[PDB]
């Protein structure tokens, strides 16, 4: 009576500058 | 003392929720049967149902007993009991069908794809059964695949939970892909705010994929002996803060599977409104910072079933 799911996500991470 | 060839099945239907199991949806498998029992069945008679041998009624808790048939103001009707062995469940009928004749009885099981029998990507032809009188149909079974992020590669899914002490697991594949991963560290977090509890405690294994090994497509390992527990490495490369646990994986080529077992906080509304998550970086080419991350959350089905009778006179 019971089970997982998945998900994503992605970002990008650059230096403002 | 079997009474099987004593139960006329009216119904019985296998549906997938299009005859694809996305195990990694959480997407269930109703079987949704009716029957009628003859009124030759008296107390201690014992009627079966099987699941199919590679599905489990329950994907992530080893509470997988089978409801039990209750009439629509709450006489019980019979008690099952399920066999993991045999995947079937043996439903004892009480001094209900002694004081009640005509009896007309609907059940609908779910049940999910069992991790354990098919660790990989498969067609499959399910057989599930009322009383012996099987009933079949085709399926197949898609595993996720892992998020990409130039050389970040990870994916995860829930494995264990226990209701009981609170905890629940999470297994996760840190590069599966086997890259070449430059500055990796990987991040576990309640999530993307928080429903779980991650710090020093929270129970954090790590083991070392040699690579001539492949990884079961299921997400969920079963045996650890064949698989290099490093985890003392990462001893001096554990950094935590706000529900999140950082490792320092340094440069890498080699797939890693990491076991979290972290403690849960139970909702007031009494449901599982529980989440975890993941996060793979890696620095890239022109030294900038690549994510890919993962995110689990709990599903739940609930088989359901009552009966009804004449009154004997």
């Amino acid at each position: 009576r019971l089970s997982s799911r998945s998900h994503t996500l992605r970002t990008t991470c650059w230096d403002g500058k | 003392n079997n009474v099987n060839d004593l139960i006329t099945v009216t119904k019985q239907t296998i549906k997938v929720g299009d005859n694809v199991a996305a195990a990694h949806d959480g997407k269930d498998i109703e079987y949704d049967t009716e029957f009628t029992i003859d009124n030759k069945v008296k107390k201690g008679d014992t009627m079966t149902i099987n699941y199919d041998k590679n599905v489990i009624p329950s994907d992530l808790t080893d509470k997988n007993d089978p409801i039990d048939i209750t009439d629509p103001s709450g006489e019980v009707i019979a008690k099952g009991t399920f066999d993991k062995a045999t995947k079937q469940i043996t439903y004892t009928f009480t001094d209900y069908v002694d004081k009640y004749e005509d009896i007309k009885a609907r059940l609908t099981l779910y049940s999910y794809i069992d991790k354990q029998a098919v660790p990989n990507e498969t067609s499959l032809n399910l057989t599930f059964a009322t009383a012996g009188k099987e009933t079949s149909q085709n399926v197949s079974v898609d595993y996720q695949d892992p998020m990409v992020h130039g050389d970040s590669n990870i994916q995860s899914i829930f494995t264990k939970l226990d209701e009981n002490k609170q905890t629940i697991e999470q297994q996760i594949y840190v590069n599966p892909l086997k890259k070449t991963a430059t500055n990796t560290k990987v991040d576990i977090a309640g999530s993307g705010n928080g429903s779980t509890i991650i710090d020093q405690n929270t129970e954090m294994k790590v083991y070392k994929v040699n690579p001539n090994q492949q990884l079961p497509q299921s997400n969920r390992i079963y045996d650890f002996s064949q698989y290099e527990d490093v985890t003392s490495q990462f001893d001096n490369k554990k950094s935590f803060s706000n529900n999140v646990a950082t490792l320092d994986f340094g440069d890498i080529n080699s797939a890693y599977i990491i076991k979290v077992v972290s403690k849960y906080t139970p909702t007031s509304d009494g449901e599982l409104d529980i989440a975890q998550g993941t996060s793979m970086r890696t620095t890239d080419k022109y030294g900038y910072y690549n994510y890919a991350g993962y995110s689990n959350f709990i599903v739940t089905s609930n088989d359901t079933g009552g009966g009804d009778g004449t009154v004997k006179p």
